[PDB]
Order: C-alpha cells, then structure tokens, then sequence
C-alpha cells in the first residue's frame, strides 16, 4: 500500500495492488473549469464527450477496453481500463486516437451531434435536479468575478456558440506534458508501466500554460430563485474554508463531522449522537440534511445543504443550526469530538479504499498534481489523532464567529428571511 | 421552536414588534404612530409624579 | 365604490359622440402622463385595489404568463420608489402596451352578480 | 455453518452475514421485506439507541438489505475491532425483541416510504409485472409490502424462526484474518441457533412464455420484453446484454436498459424502452424485436464482457460463467411483454 | 332527424335526444366524458343559472347521461309546457359557449369525483378489463378520463362538432303529441344543425379468445368471466342469464351477478363472482366453470325470461329479440378472464 | 414530581420484607378504602396524571380494547359527580379487578429516557 | 359564519364567555373568580365618585 513515483519529463505515479483483477491506466491534466473564462465554459465538457462517442468506444470495445472521463474545477481525466494482462493496448489508445490524432474525433458530423446530446444533458439537470443546481448557484455568488465561480458542465448560453476553433484552441493551451501527470491503478507493476512508455516515447506537448490573472475571493452574499410551484424548498449556505495544502485541512473536515448528515425517513438515522436533532424531530422542519468541507487549490467553503416540505417553518431551522455552530468556539465537549475522530476515520477509510480502479486514478492524478506526492492513509489518522478541543475552538473562533456568509436557495422560500437576520445569528450577545 | 413563539407573553410582542411582516417601500410618514405612543408614557408619568404636590 | 359598468357606459357615451370625444380626450391623455405610474413600469390594470371579490376572482381567471409577469412589475416598482428613484426610459410603459388586460374578466364577474341578485328579490306574477 | 475470508493490508474491514429469506420464499406477500426493516432494533439485551452511540465511537456503521433471494446483514468498520461486530450480528439473528410499538412507530412508516418511492417509477413497476407473468409464486412474488394481504407480528416472528437457521447462512469476510473470523463465530451465538435445514431446491423452476399485461400510468411510458434462461444458455445472453448497451450496436441508442439476473438455477434477461412520446416508444420496440428475430452474430463482444464481468465481481462469491469462448449466435424465439402508461397507443403482443 | 312519440293520458311527459356519441367512438381518452359534463352550462344567449330557475316555476328538471354507444339528454316536465324544452335542448347541441374557467371551475372537478366514485368498486373495474381484453379500440375504450391522456378544451369542441350532427340523432317523447312534436322540432334550431353522417358501423366488431389480466387492489376479490355473441345467439344467452340468477339454477346462490349487454351488433354476457376470503372466490369460480362445459337445458327458462325481458324494455325502442321459442341448448366454449384483488391466491385461465 | 421507578424501588423492599409488611400493608389496604375511588368506578391508573411526556408516551402504546373502557369509566364518574351522588354498589370496582393496568408501559418509558439521557452527558476515557 | 365569530372583538367575547368548554363537573367553588371582578368594578366606581369631593 505505497505509491512510486518517477519522472522523465513525464511524471508516472503508481498504486499496484497484486489482488485485483482488473487494471486503468489514464492521463490526468491540471486544468479543469477554473481555467476558462465566461466566452468558452464547458469547452472541457465537450471535450469529455467527443472521448466517449461511438465510433471511440465502438473501437475500444473491439479490442476489450472500457472508458471514462471526468471534469472538475482543477482537474480532468481520460482513462481507459481492462483486464490485467492487456495494458500495453490500453497504452496504444489512448497513444493514438488521444494525444496524437484526433483529427477523426473533431470531425464535422461527430461534433455536432456530440453537441446535440451535451445541450439535452444541461437542459434537464437545470429542470429537473435541485439540489445541485443550487450548490452551484453558490458556488457563483460566493465567488464572483472569479475564476472559482464558473459551473462545471458550462452554461446552456456559453455552450451555444462553440465550434471547433474553441476545442482545438483550449488543447493546444492545456493539455501539456508540463501540466500532466500519467497514472496506474490495480493490477499493475511500476516497472512494466515505465518499460512499456520508454519503449515508445510518449509526450503530448511541451507545457507553459497561461497564468491566470485573477485569484480567487470569498464575498458575502445571496442569489434567490423563487418558484412557488414545486412541492419543497432547497437551500444551502457557507463560509470561507480551508484549501488543498493547508494546515487546518483535517480540523475543519472533523468539525462537519460533529454535526453530520440525517434522513428523517430512516429509522437508525435518527438516533445518532447529534444535538441538533433534538430540536428539529418535534415539529419535524427538515427531510435532510447534510454538512460539507470543500477544499481547492485557492479557497474553500464550510457549511450545509437542506431540503424540505415545511414551508412555514424555515426560519426556525436556520436559526436552530446556526446556534449550534456557536458552539465549537464557546462549549464543545470532549466527548464530540472523541466521535468525530474515528467516524471521519471511517469516512475517509472507505473513499480512499474501494474496490473500483478507476476512482484511485482521479483521487491519485489530482493529488500528485498539487503536492508532487500522496500522503497515506496511515499519516492522515495520525494528524486526527492528534486534534484537541483547544485546536477546534481556535479555528472555529477564526472560520466562524462574526463572518460573513453565502446563501442559495429554490423553490418555496418566503419564509427565509433576509439577509442580516441570518448573519446576526453567527454571533450568540450571549458571550 | 424559539421561546419568543412559544410563551404565551412573548408570542404577543413577537408577532407585533420583531416578526411582523411590513411593506418594502413604506416612508418616514409611517413613524407618527410610534410617537404618539412614547407622547401618551411621557404625560401619564410626568403628571403622576406632579399630582403627588397639587391641591 | 363605482362600478366598471357605470364607468364603461359614461365612457362609451363621450367616445361615440363627436364634439364630446373632440373635447375631453386630450384632457384625459395629458391627466395621464401627469400622473406617472408608468415611469415606475405599471400600466393602470395594475393599480386597481384587489381586496373585494369581484376583483379577487377576476384575478383567477387570468392566464398564467399574464400573471407572472404583473407580479413582477409590482416588485419592481416597490424597489423603484424606497431608493427614490425612477426606472431608464428605454424601461418605461408605452401607450400601445397600456391595454386594459383585466378589464374583460372584471365585466363578466360584475354581470353575472347582478343577474344572481336580481333572482333573489324577484317580484312574481299570478 | 459456512465460513469464508480474504486479507489485505488495507485499513477497513468488511463484515456479511447472508441467508435464504428473500421474497421468493415469503409465505405471505412482504413478510421478508418487514422482517427486512426489523433488524437493528432493540435486542433483549441492549437498545437500538445503544448500538448507535457505541459503534460511532469505535468507527462503524450497519445495513441491511434484502432482495429476491437474500436477506444481507453487512457491517462496516475499522479492522481491529472485529469481536464487538461479530458480537453484535449474531444477537440481531438471536434475540432480537418484537416488540409492538415498534412495529407501529418505526417499522411500518419505513416500509411505507420505501413503497410510495417505488411506485412513482415505471421501470421498477414494469420489471416486477415481467416477473409475475413468467414465474409465478417463486421468483414472482412481490418484494415490497403494499397492504392488500395483512402480515401481522407473530407472522414475521414466524418467517424470523424460518430462515435464521444455521444451515441456511454464509458468514463472509473483507480483508479480515479467516483463521480469528473462525475463532470469534464458533465462541459466539449464531452457533447456538437451530439447525433447520436450507431452503434452496435444487429442481428448476417452471416458466411460461408468450403472454401480456398491460397498465395505466401518469408520466412516462414503458415497453418491456423478458425471457427465462436456464443455466446452460447463461453465458450467451450475458454476452447479449453487453453486447445491446455498447457502441458496436446499430440500435444501442434506442435501448435504455438491458441485463440479466442470475441465480444458482437459472436467470431472466430484460429489456426496456423508456420515452416520453408513446409514439416513439412503439417506433422503437418494434424495430428492436424485428431485427433480433432475423439473427445477430455475438463473437465482436467477447471480450468486451470479459472486462464488464470482472469489474461487477469484484466483491462477491461469484457464479462461474467462465465459458464466453463458444457463443457466437443469437436468435429470438418466444418472449414475454408488458406495457405501462398510455396504453391506448401503445403496441399489442401479436403485433410485434 | 328521426321523430317518434307517444302519447297518455297522464300529467308528466318526457323528452330525450339521443346522440351517437358515446365512448366507443372517442378520440381521446375520455373527452366524451367530459362533452357530457359540459352540456347545461352557460348558452351564447342564457346562463345556466336562470335555466335553473326559470324551469323550477315552471315544474321541471334536465339531465345528461354517457353510455358506450349513447349520449342521451333528457328533460321531465309538466305536460303543457312543451315548446319550452324542445328549444332548450335544441340550444344545447348548437350554441354552448365553451368558456375556459368552466372546465377549470365546473366540469374537471366533477369529472374526478365521476372517477374516484367508481374506482373503489372492484366489480366495475373487472368490467372495464372484460371489455379491453375481449374488445380493444372500440367498445373497449375507457369510459371515465382518468389523465393519462390530456384533452384540451379544442379537443372537446372539436368532438361536438363531430358527433352534433343531423343524422346522428333521435329525438322521442313519451306522453307527448307526436303530430306537434314535429312542429316544435322543424321551427327550433336542430333542423340548423350541420348535416353530417351517422357513425354506427354495419361491420361486425372484431373480438379475441383466450385472454386474460390481473390487478391488485386492496378490499374485496372478484373473479370474472366474459364471451362475445353475434346477433343470431343473442336470445339463447339471455335466457341464460335469466336462468342462471333464478332459482331455477343450483348455483344461483354463488353468484353475484350476470346480465348480457346489447348493442345493434352483437352483445357481451358477463358473469361475477365476489366474496370477501379469497379462497371462497376460487372454489365458487371453478364449480361454475366446470358444470357450464357440461350442459345445460334451457327450456324451463323460457316464459320467465318472456316477463323479465318485457319489463326492462318498458321505456326503450327495444332491439327485438323475440325468438326464444328456439333455445334450448348451452354448453361453454372459449372465454376470457380477469381478477382483481388477491391475486396471489386467485386462479388462472388455464386451471379452470 | 417522584418516579415510579423510587415509588417501586421503596415499595418492593417493604413487601420483600416479613416485618414490614406484616406492618405497613394493612394500613395502606384501609387508606384505600377511605379514599373512596372505586365508588365512583374508577381504578387508581386512572388517576394518574397525564399532562406530561412519560405519560403521554405510555397512553399510546396502551391496546385499543383497554383504552376504550378508560374513557368510558372517566366519562361515568363526572357524571356521577355532578349529581352529588354515588354509583350502585353493584357496579363498585372490586379489589381483584383494580390493577396495575399502565404501569408496565410507565416503566419502559422511564428506563428509555434515562438511558438516552445518560447518554447524552458522557464521561469518556482515554 | 356567525357575526359573533368573525368579528375581531366579539371573537374573544365569544370565545372566553359563549363558547369557551367547560369541565361538566366544576362546583360552586368555580364561581369565585366571577365575585373579584364584580368587586373590582364596585371599588372603581364608587372610588370615582367620592374623588369629586375629597380634598
Ligand atoms: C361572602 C358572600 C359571598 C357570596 C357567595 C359565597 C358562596 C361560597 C360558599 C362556598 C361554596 O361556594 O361552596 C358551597 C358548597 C356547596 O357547593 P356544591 O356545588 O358542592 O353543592 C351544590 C348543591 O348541592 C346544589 O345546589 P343547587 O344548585 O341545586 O341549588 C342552589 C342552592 C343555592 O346554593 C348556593 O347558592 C351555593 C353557594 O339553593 C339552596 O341552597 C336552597 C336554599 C335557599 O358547600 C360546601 O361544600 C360546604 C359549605 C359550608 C362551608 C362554607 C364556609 C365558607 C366560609
Ligand atoms: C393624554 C394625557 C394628558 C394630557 C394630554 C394632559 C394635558 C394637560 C394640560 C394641557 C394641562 C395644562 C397645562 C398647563 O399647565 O398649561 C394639564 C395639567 C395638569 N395635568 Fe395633565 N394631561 C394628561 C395626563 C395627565 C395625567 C394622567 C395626570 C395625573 C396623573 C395629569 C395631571 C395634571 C396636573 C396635576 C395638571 C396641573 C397643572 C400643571 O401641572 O401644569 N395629566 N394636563
Ligand atoms: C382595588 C380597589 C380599591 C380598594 C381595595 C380600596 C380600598 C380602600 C380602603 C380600605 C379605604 C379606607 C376605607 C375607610 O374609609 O375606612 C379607601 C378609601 C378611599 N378610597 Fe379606595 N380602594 C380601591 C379603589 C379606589 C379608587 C380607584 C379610588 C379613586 C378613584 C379610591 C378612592 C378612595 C377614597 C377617596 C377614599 C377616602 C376615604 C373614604 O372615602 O372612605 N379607591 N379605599
Ligand atoms: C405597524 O406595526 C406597529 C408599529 O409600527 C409600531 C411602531 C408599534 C409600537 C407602537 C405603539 C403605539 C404601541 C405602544 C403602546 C402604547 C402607546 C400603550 C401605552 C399604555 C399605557 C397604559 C402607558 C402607561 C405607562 C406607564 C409607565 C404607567 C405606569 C406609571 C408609572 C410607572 C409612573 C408612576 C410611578 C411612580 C412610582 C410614581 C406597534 O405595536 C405596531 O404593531 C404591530
Ligand atoms: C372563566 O371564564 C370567565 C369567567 O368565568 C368570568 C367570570 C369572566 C369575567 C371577568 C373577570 C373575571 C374580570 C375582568 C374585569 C376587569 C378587567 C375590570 C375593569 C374594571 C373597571 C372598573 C373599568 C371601569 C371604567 C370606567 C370608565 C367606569 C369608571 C367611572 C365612571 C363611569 C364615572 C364617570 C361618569 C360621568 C357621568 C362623568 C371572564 O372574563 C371569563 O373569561 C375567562
Ligand atoms: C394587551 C394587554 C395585556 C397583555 C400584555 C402582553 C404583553 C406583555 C409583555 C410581558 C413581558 C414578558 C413577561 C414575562 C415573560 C416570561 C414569562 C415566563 O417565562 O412564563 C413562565 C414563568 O411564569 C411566571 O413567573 C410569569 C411571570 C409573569 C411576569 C409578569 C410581567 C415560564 O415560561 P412558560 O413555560 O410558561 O412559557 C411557555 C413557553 N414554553
Ligand atoms: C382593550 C382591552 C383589551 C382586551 C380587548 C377588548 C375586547 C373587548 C371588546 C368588547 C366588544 C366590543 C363590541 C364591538 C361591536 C362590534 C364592532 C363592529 O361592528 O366592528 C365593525 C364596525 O366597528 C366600528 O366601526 C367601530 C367599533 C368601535 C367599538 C368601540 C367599543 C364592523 O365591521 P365588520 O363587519 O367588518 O367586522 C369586523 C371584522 N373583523
């Protein structure tokens, strides 16, 4: 359970794991949707999509390969896999029709109809997927007139006037041997990835990518998308956090632990040692909820996500859980903290250590981008280990106390109230 | 729910003094009401306090 | 107050006649611009008062894309008038846009009133 | 009583307790899915709050899960603390309490919650109505409990007494050390359980072919077609339902589901066509079913579901199907179909 | 434009329209459902409020009522008053206004207390299958609208013009003149309307043999049989019908229901079984089969089908089946079948 | 006000006890004669107050056939009371049928919120 | 509805005197609460008219 890395000029990093039977070997590149601007977003979405079209998977499929792909705001992916005796033709694919010709992918016919199906994809996941349509929205009020704030699968408006120029522009200015790194997971040796590479040669273009001009800022304020006609209200709201390569990374991660995520519909999930759920199962404000620690290359967000069917009662549950957060600067327990520990322990266990290949490429890609180097699983439980209650006050007195925050929200949301209402609640007048 | 919506005191003052849903757009012309009940505490309190010497 | 059929038949009568129509019209367009709600972006179908229930059905009755867009017009000119402004003049109302888009369905309601009433204090013969 | 592990050297073990108690052997229709939502409450000895409050602090989670043919008890957890969760699952098998409030305060309103989601998706409704024309009291039975036959609480604490027997389970281990796994199961309860005896026949089951049912619905219309397979054939129509979702298909685009269930006695392979145009549905089916009844050439996909194979057994005991090397052809013969939604333009069974 | 009458000595009359219009000839699902409930709303020249009050003075009542061949209009009055309502129902069929807040006020809420009434009884959901599964496009349309199939207000208004039509009409009174009658009709407005066609086929409808369905439902369990009968043994399955719910029969008394429904071309006979253990359903259903497949005389039932037969055709034109004088013989062929309720513990066609 | 689990706690070591209860049983049978509940059709649990959560809690989990003859012999003492009368002393409630009828559900209702309370102020180890 | 009801101030005339439930076994010692607010109204008015000739 180590990862090797070596370089050539091109960075090769490797989780072999001998008891798996099957084996993805990728390229990850370090530009994602906070490296394009309002004219060409979701020119990476499209370029995620002309790699997994017909007559690409229809010749993988031939040969015995599976693909995948994934756009983020740092970070992309183009990975194929197999089974484990057949990686070299993995290594010829994505050599030939990727990085070397891609002329019969950018083709007049296969755009336009990758484009067609791309538009439909955006067109229903504004219509129809509330909840995260919203974390988006707050993405982009939290972040404005930034790079951090643009969505991911672009704009229905941006996405429009694209041609081919746009592609081939955005390719020749990312996808560099200098902003690259060159991944392998599950069945599969070091050695045997580095031989079958410096038998060919391998390089996809030299590097400098641009700088960009602007760095990332936080801003305290609210976007409202009012529609009485659906059956609930989504909200979400957060404050600045801690980014990638911080040293406040797992203490903040453990303080969305202590207040958790809830299902009112699931027996088991209403008994967890949580005192917020003391005062929201007597009226029953909320069907869920849910805390998250988000962390890039610049900034982060700390906070919550909720949906629900009592209309008449928001005002009680934001103020009910903004209280509570007052708490990690005045009054937690030694006790909440104990729990937090070895459930984050879980939590982290589980997403770092599933069966699937192709999820350890992305998480491996990403880091080694960032860091140069992955940090085990087994120097993470040390670093929480060793948190303390005084550590957590003093962040929380630092993150949360009297700042500003950000607010999203749809649907049927009349009774949130405005804007200083909620922020006076992150201060108690009562210390 | 919060005390102030609970007590049957409170529930009075909250829902005619701190949740009391208003209009938007009302002006300064909207205050005069507000004075004539801090005019009515200043009389009833100064004449109180002179009745104790007048014949 | 008065009612949208007593005002309909005055109007009518000074609208059909010649010499009348000639003498209180430019009165009546220059009491308009005088007055300015549509520099706040209303037309006048927007102002009339909405608690009484010949109006709160007429307001049913109206289609859905007429009715969201008057809501926003309302919430418009509220935020308008508390920052002691007025809207561009690229945004304002014009004459050929300020129709009387409610005025149909508060007719109908107001006659079958009047009908129903009529029948509940009937004088019969022998 | 069989027991069964693999090491690693990862940090987070795997825990599974498995038996014969799924719907196909209900004795009234949604025993097993009640049953289902009873485990994890409170034992004779301790709370369920208890069991919630402890584990978090060890770093462990619990689930159960139920389908056609097993009930699953699994356990998630931190590696060095397997004694307490070997502990646990045997006490939820061995005395769990059946009380009646809980049965009216938690249990009931769970279970209707899982039925009233169900119900709002075609496709879910579609493949159960494909279920009950083939087979019919086995694999047919309904999973989930609506209420049209009443299942009472000495009903379930009956069903409990049938399937928690010691020869109708399979202990299984994620990275966890076989030779401890077998110590701590021997030392603990679910060895002091009544040796019953295993519900699995060994006969086939018997099927029908060539019939129809149809069902008014609001929101999307469906299309569906089934045919049972035996275990010979199996490995030909997995290659089939590969082959029909990938990119060497002419006609991949107009399919929105295809698979094949298996069991240790055969398997049922289905086929859907989701739209919302009803139009559009019956345009498609019906180039589907004329095209697979001229013949299809199945030797290009091989390999490709090889790989698909592998990927979806990666955490289980895995039906060997290991024979992809002789199947090459495919044509249609006889075959099942339900509709559902707009049914008045929907197509009929001898029109296809 | 088909005229008849007769007359009494009596002091109340009736009059009646009829209208080929019935759901056998629906576009859509449900839009003469719904043209039913428009008619005695608002006139281009009356509202439907003083139409209610200007015929109480004057002592009378209308009424509308669906059937899968007839839309039928009907008025009671006091006799003398008669050119009053050959003019009302005559503005009915040409000059309903058709305002868009009426259908959203008036005629959709009652149409869905309409559904909701009759889908709490089994039995008449066990009819609307007999009629889809024996009959598929024609007499097997659904009666009620139910939504899954969404008609708009043009829909409805361009199903009026279509079946408001001069030949598709019968107008007939009973204590009325039939002399003046004709009068009133040739000065009203229906002598104005549209000459378009009569839409009854002279085909025989096409039928099917050997089906079956199946629905779940909580309550009650029935068990259904029907078979289809051409116009020439139309008088021999009445008499079965008569017989088979006398107490001529030994299985009278396991029985619920059985009556044979007529048309111009052909009929339906029904047969109910309900109960509310499920297992009483199965047993009766299987006796009732197996003695029908055997035989049955007839002969005894013909003189009391003669008086059943001339009571319900009282107030009727009455297809006249006046041949039973050569019945004597019934022995079960093909049929179709369906359940509803506990399907679980419910038979199959193929083990009656 | 006292728990039931302190007034069975202190209950069940007086009658476990010979002298004790040879003692203090008989004063307790004649205090329950001069109180005079079963005069009026009543059985001590019905006395119990129940305008609290513990109490609320076991009320419900209470069988159907139990509950409706609690409402009943409720609504008959008012009304026996109001007339400043007494019920025939053939409908008086015997000795062997004024039971315990509640308190099981009582005591499980109290174990629970001790436990979950408990629970909810912990001192951990290290 | 009736008047007594809808109407803002006799809604609370109706709902503490006319229609407010009541126990059907309450005694003649519930009627004390009634005599202090009679009392009460006996010692202000008196009191008001007898404060015309004090000194
Ligand atoms: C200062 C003046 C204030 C004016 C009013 C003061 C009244 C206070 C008296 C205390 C009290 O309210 O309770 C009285 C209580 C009986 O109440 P209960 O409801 O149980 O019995 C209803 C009755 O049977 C039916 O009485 P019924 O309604 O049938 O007839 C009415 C009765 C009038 O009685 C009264 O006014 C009651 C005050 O008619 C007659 O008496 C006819 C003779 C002319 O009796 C007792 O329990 C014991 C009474 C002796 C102790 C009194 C000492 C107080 C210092
Ligand atoms: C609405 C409330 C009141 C109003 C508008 C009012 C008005 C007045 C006015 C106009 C005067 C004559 C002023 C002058 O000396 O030129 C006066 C005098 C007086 N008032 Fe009031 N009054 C109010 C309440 C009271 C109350 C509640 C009291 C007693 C508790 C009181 C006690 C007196 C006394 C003792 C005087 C004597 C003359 C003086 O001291 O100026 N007033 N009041
Ligand atoms: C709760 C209401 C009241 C109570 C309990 C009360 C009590 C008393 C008592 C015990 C006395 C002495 C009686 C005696 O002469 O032996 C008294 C005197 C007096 N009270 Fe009140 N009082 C009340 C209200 C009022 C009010 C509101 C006023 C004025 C408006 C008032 C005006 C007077 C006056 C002028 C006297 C002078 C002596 C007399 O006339 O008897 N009282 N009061
Ligand atoms: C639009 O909505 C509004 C709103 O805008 C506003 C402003 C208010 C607030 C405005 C008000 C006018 C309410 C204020 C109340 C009053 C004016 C009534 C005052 C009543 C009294 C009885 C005043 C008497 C005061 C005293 C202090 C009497 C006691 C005397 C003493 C202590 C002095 C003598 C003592 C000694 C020891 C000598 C609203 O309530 C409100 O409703 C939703
Ligand atoms: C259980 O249900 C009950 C209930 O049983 C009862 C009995 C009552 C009845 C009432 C009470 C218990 C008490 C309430 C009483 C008050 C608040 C008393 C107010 C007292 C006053 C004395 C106001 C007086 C005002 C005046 C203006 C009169 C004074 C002087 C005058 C007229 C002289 C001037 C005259 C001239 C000509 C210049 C309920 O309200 C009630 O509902 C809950
Ligand atoms: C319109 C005229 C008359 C009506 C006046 C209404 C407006 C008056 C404002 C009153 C100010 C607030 C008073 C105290 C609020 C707290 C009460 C409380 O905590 O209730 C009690 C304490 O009991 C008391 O001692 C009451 C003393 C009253 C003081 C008299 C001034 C405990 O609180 P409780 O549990 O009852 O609240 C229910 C919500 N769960
Ligand atoms: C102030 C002490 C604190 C406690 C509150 C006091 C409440 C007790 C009040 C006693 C009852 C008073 C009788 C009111 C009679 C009915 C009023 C009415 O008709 O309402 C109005 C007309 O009232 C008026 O114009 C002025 C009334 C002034 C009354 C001054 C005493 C009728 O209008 P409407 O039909 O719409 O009814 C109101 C619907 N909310």
């Amino acid at each position: 359970a180590e990862v090797t890395q070596l370089s050539n000029g091109i960075v090769v990093a490797t989780e072999h794991n001998p008891s798996a039977h099957t084996a993805s070997v990728g390229v990850v590149f370090g530009s994602g949707a906070a490296n394009e601007n309002p004219y060409n977003n979701g020119v990476s979405n499209l370029w995620k999509n002309i790699f997994l079209s017909k007559e690409n998977s229809a010749v993988a499929a031939k040969e015995g390969l599976a693909l995948s792909s994934n756009i983020s705001r740092d970070f992309q992916s183009y990975i194929v896999s197999s089974l484990p005796g057949s990686t070299d033709k993995s290594l010829d694919f994505l050599n030939q029709s990727f990085i070397q010709q891609k002329a019969n992918l950018l083709s007049s016919s296969n755009f336009e109809a990758t484009k067609k199906s791309v538009l439909k994809q955006v067109q229903d996941f504004e219509e129809n997927d509330h909840p995260n349509r919203v974390l988006e929205h707050l993405h982009s009020t939290a972040f404005q007139n930034t790079p951090l704030s643009l969505p991911t699968r672009g704009t229905l408006e941006s996405l429009e006037n694209l041609v081919v120029a746009d592609l081939e522009s955005f390719a020749n200015n990312h996808f560099l041997n200098s902003n690259a790194v060159v991944v392998g997971t599950g069945n599969i040796k070091h050695e045997d990835l580095v031989n079958s590479i410096e038998s060919k040669n391998l390089s996809l273009q030299t590097g400098t990518k641009p700088v960009l001009k602007k760095k990332a800022a936080f801003l305290g304020s609210e976007v409202r998308l009012r529609d009485d006609t659906l059956p609930k209200a989504w909200i979400s709201l957060a404050v600045e956090g801690e980014p990638v390569n911080s040293p406040n990374y797992f203490v903040a991660k453990l303080a969305a632990q202590i207040f958790g995520s809830y299902n009112a519909f699931e027996p088991a999930s209403r008994l967890q040692g949580i005192k917020l759920l003391d005062n929201i199962q007597e009226y029953q404000l909320c069907d869920n909820f849910n805390h998250f620690s988000l962390s890039y290359k610049d900034s982060g967000l700390w906070g919550f996500s909720t949906a629900t069917r009592n209309v008449t009662m928001i005002d009680d549950l934001i103020h009910f859980t903004l209280k509570q957060w007052n708490r990690l600067t005045i009054s937690v327990t030694d006790t909440e903290v104990e729990r937090a520990k070895s459930l984050l322990k879980l939590q982290l266990g589980q997403l770092y250590e599933s069966g699937n290949p192709v999820n350890d490429a992305n998480l491996l890609g990403a880091e080694v981008l960032i860091k140069g180097s992955k940090l085990s699983l087994g120097e993470a439980f040390k670093k929480i280990d060793a948190i303390t209650v005084k550590d957590v006050k003093a962040w929380a007195g630092k993150r949360l106390w009297d700042q500003d925050i950000a607010i999203a929200g749809t649907g049927q949301i009349e009774g949130l109230l405005d804007y200083m209402r909620i922020r006076s609640d992150m201060s108690m007048m009562r210390w | 729910m919060a005390f102030r919506k609970s007590n049957v005191y409170l529930s009075l003052v909250n829902s005619y003094i701190i949740d009391s849903p208003q209009p938007s757009s009302i002006n300064y012309w909207w205050n005069m009401g507000s004075l004539l009940g801090l005019c009515l505490v200043i009389q009833i309190v100064t004449g109180i306090f002179m009745a104790m010497h007048y014949s | 107050p008065q009612s949208f059929t007593s005002i309909a038949r005055i109007g009518d009568y000074i609208l059909k006649s010649p010499v009348l129509s000639k003498l209180c019209v430019p009165v009546a367009n220059q009491f308009i611009n005088l007055a300015g709600y549509k520099k706040l972006g209303l037309k006048f179908d927007d102002l009339i008062a909405e608690e009484n229930p010949i109006m709160q059905t007429a307001l049913r009755r109206l289609p859905e894309d007429e009715s969201y867009a008057r809501a926003y017009r309302i919430i418009r000119a509220h935020q308008t008038e508390l920052t002691h402004h007025l809207l561009p003049r690229n945004e304002w109302i014009k004459a050929q846009e300020d129709v009387p888009y409610l005025l149909p369905y508060i007719l109908e309601a107001e006659a079958a009133a009047k009908e129903k009433d009529e029948l509940d204090n009937i004088e019969v013969s022998k | 009583l069989t027991v069964s592990a693999r090491d690693a050297p990862t940090k987070i073990s795997t825990l599974a307790v498995k038996v014969h108690g799924g719907s196909r052997y209900a004795t009234k229709d949604g025993v097993a899915h009640l049953l289902n939502r009873f485990n994890f409450q409170n034992t004779n000895t301790r709370s369920a709050l208890k069991l919630v409050r402890e584990s978090e602090l060890l770093g462990g989670t619990f689930k159960s899960t139920l389908d056609r043919e097993y009930i699953t008890l699994k356990a998630t957890f931190l590696k060095d603390d397997l004694p307490y969760y070997v502990n646990a699952l045997a006490d939820v098998l061995y005395k769990t309490a059946f009380k009646p409030h809980e049965l009216t305060e938690s249990v009931l309103p769970a279970a209707r919650y899982d039925y009233a989601v169900a119900e709002q998706c075609p496709v879910k409704s579609a493949e159960d109505q494909l279920y009950a024309i083939t087979f019919r009291k086995g694999l047919g039975n309904p999973l989930l409990y609506d209420g049209v036959e009443r299942v009472s609480l000495q009903d379930i604490k009956d069903f409990a007494d049938k399937v928690y027997t010691k020869e109708n389970l399979e202990v299984s281990g994620e990275n966890v050390v076989e030779a401890d796994l077998k110590r701590f199961v021997d030392e603990s309860l679910l060895s002091t359980l009544p040796a019953g005896k295993s519900l699995v026949s060994k006969s086939e089951p018997k099927f029908f072919l060539g019939e129809e049912n149809r069902v008014r619905f609001i929101g999307d219309s469906v299309a569906a077609i089934g045919i049972p397979v035996n275990k010979a054939s199996l490995a030909q129509y997995e290659v089939l339902a590969n082959y029909l979702t990938s990119a060497l298909s002419e006609l991949s685009g107009l399919i929105s589901s295809a698979k094949l269930d298996k069991f240790t006695d055969g398997g049922l392979f289905t086929l859907f066509v989701r739209d919302q145009d009803s139009a559009v549905v019956s345009s498609n089916i019906k180039k589907i079913v004329a095209d697979l009844k001229k013949g299809k050439d199945l030797s290009p996909a091989i390999n490709y579901t090889k790989l698909k194979n592998a990927v979806q057994n990666e955490s289980v005991s895995s039906p060997i199907e290991l024979n992809f090397d002789a199947v090459k052809d495919f044509k249609l013969g006889k075959f099942n179909y339900v509709a559902v939604g707009d049914v008045s333009n929907l197509p009929y069974l001898d029109e296809l």
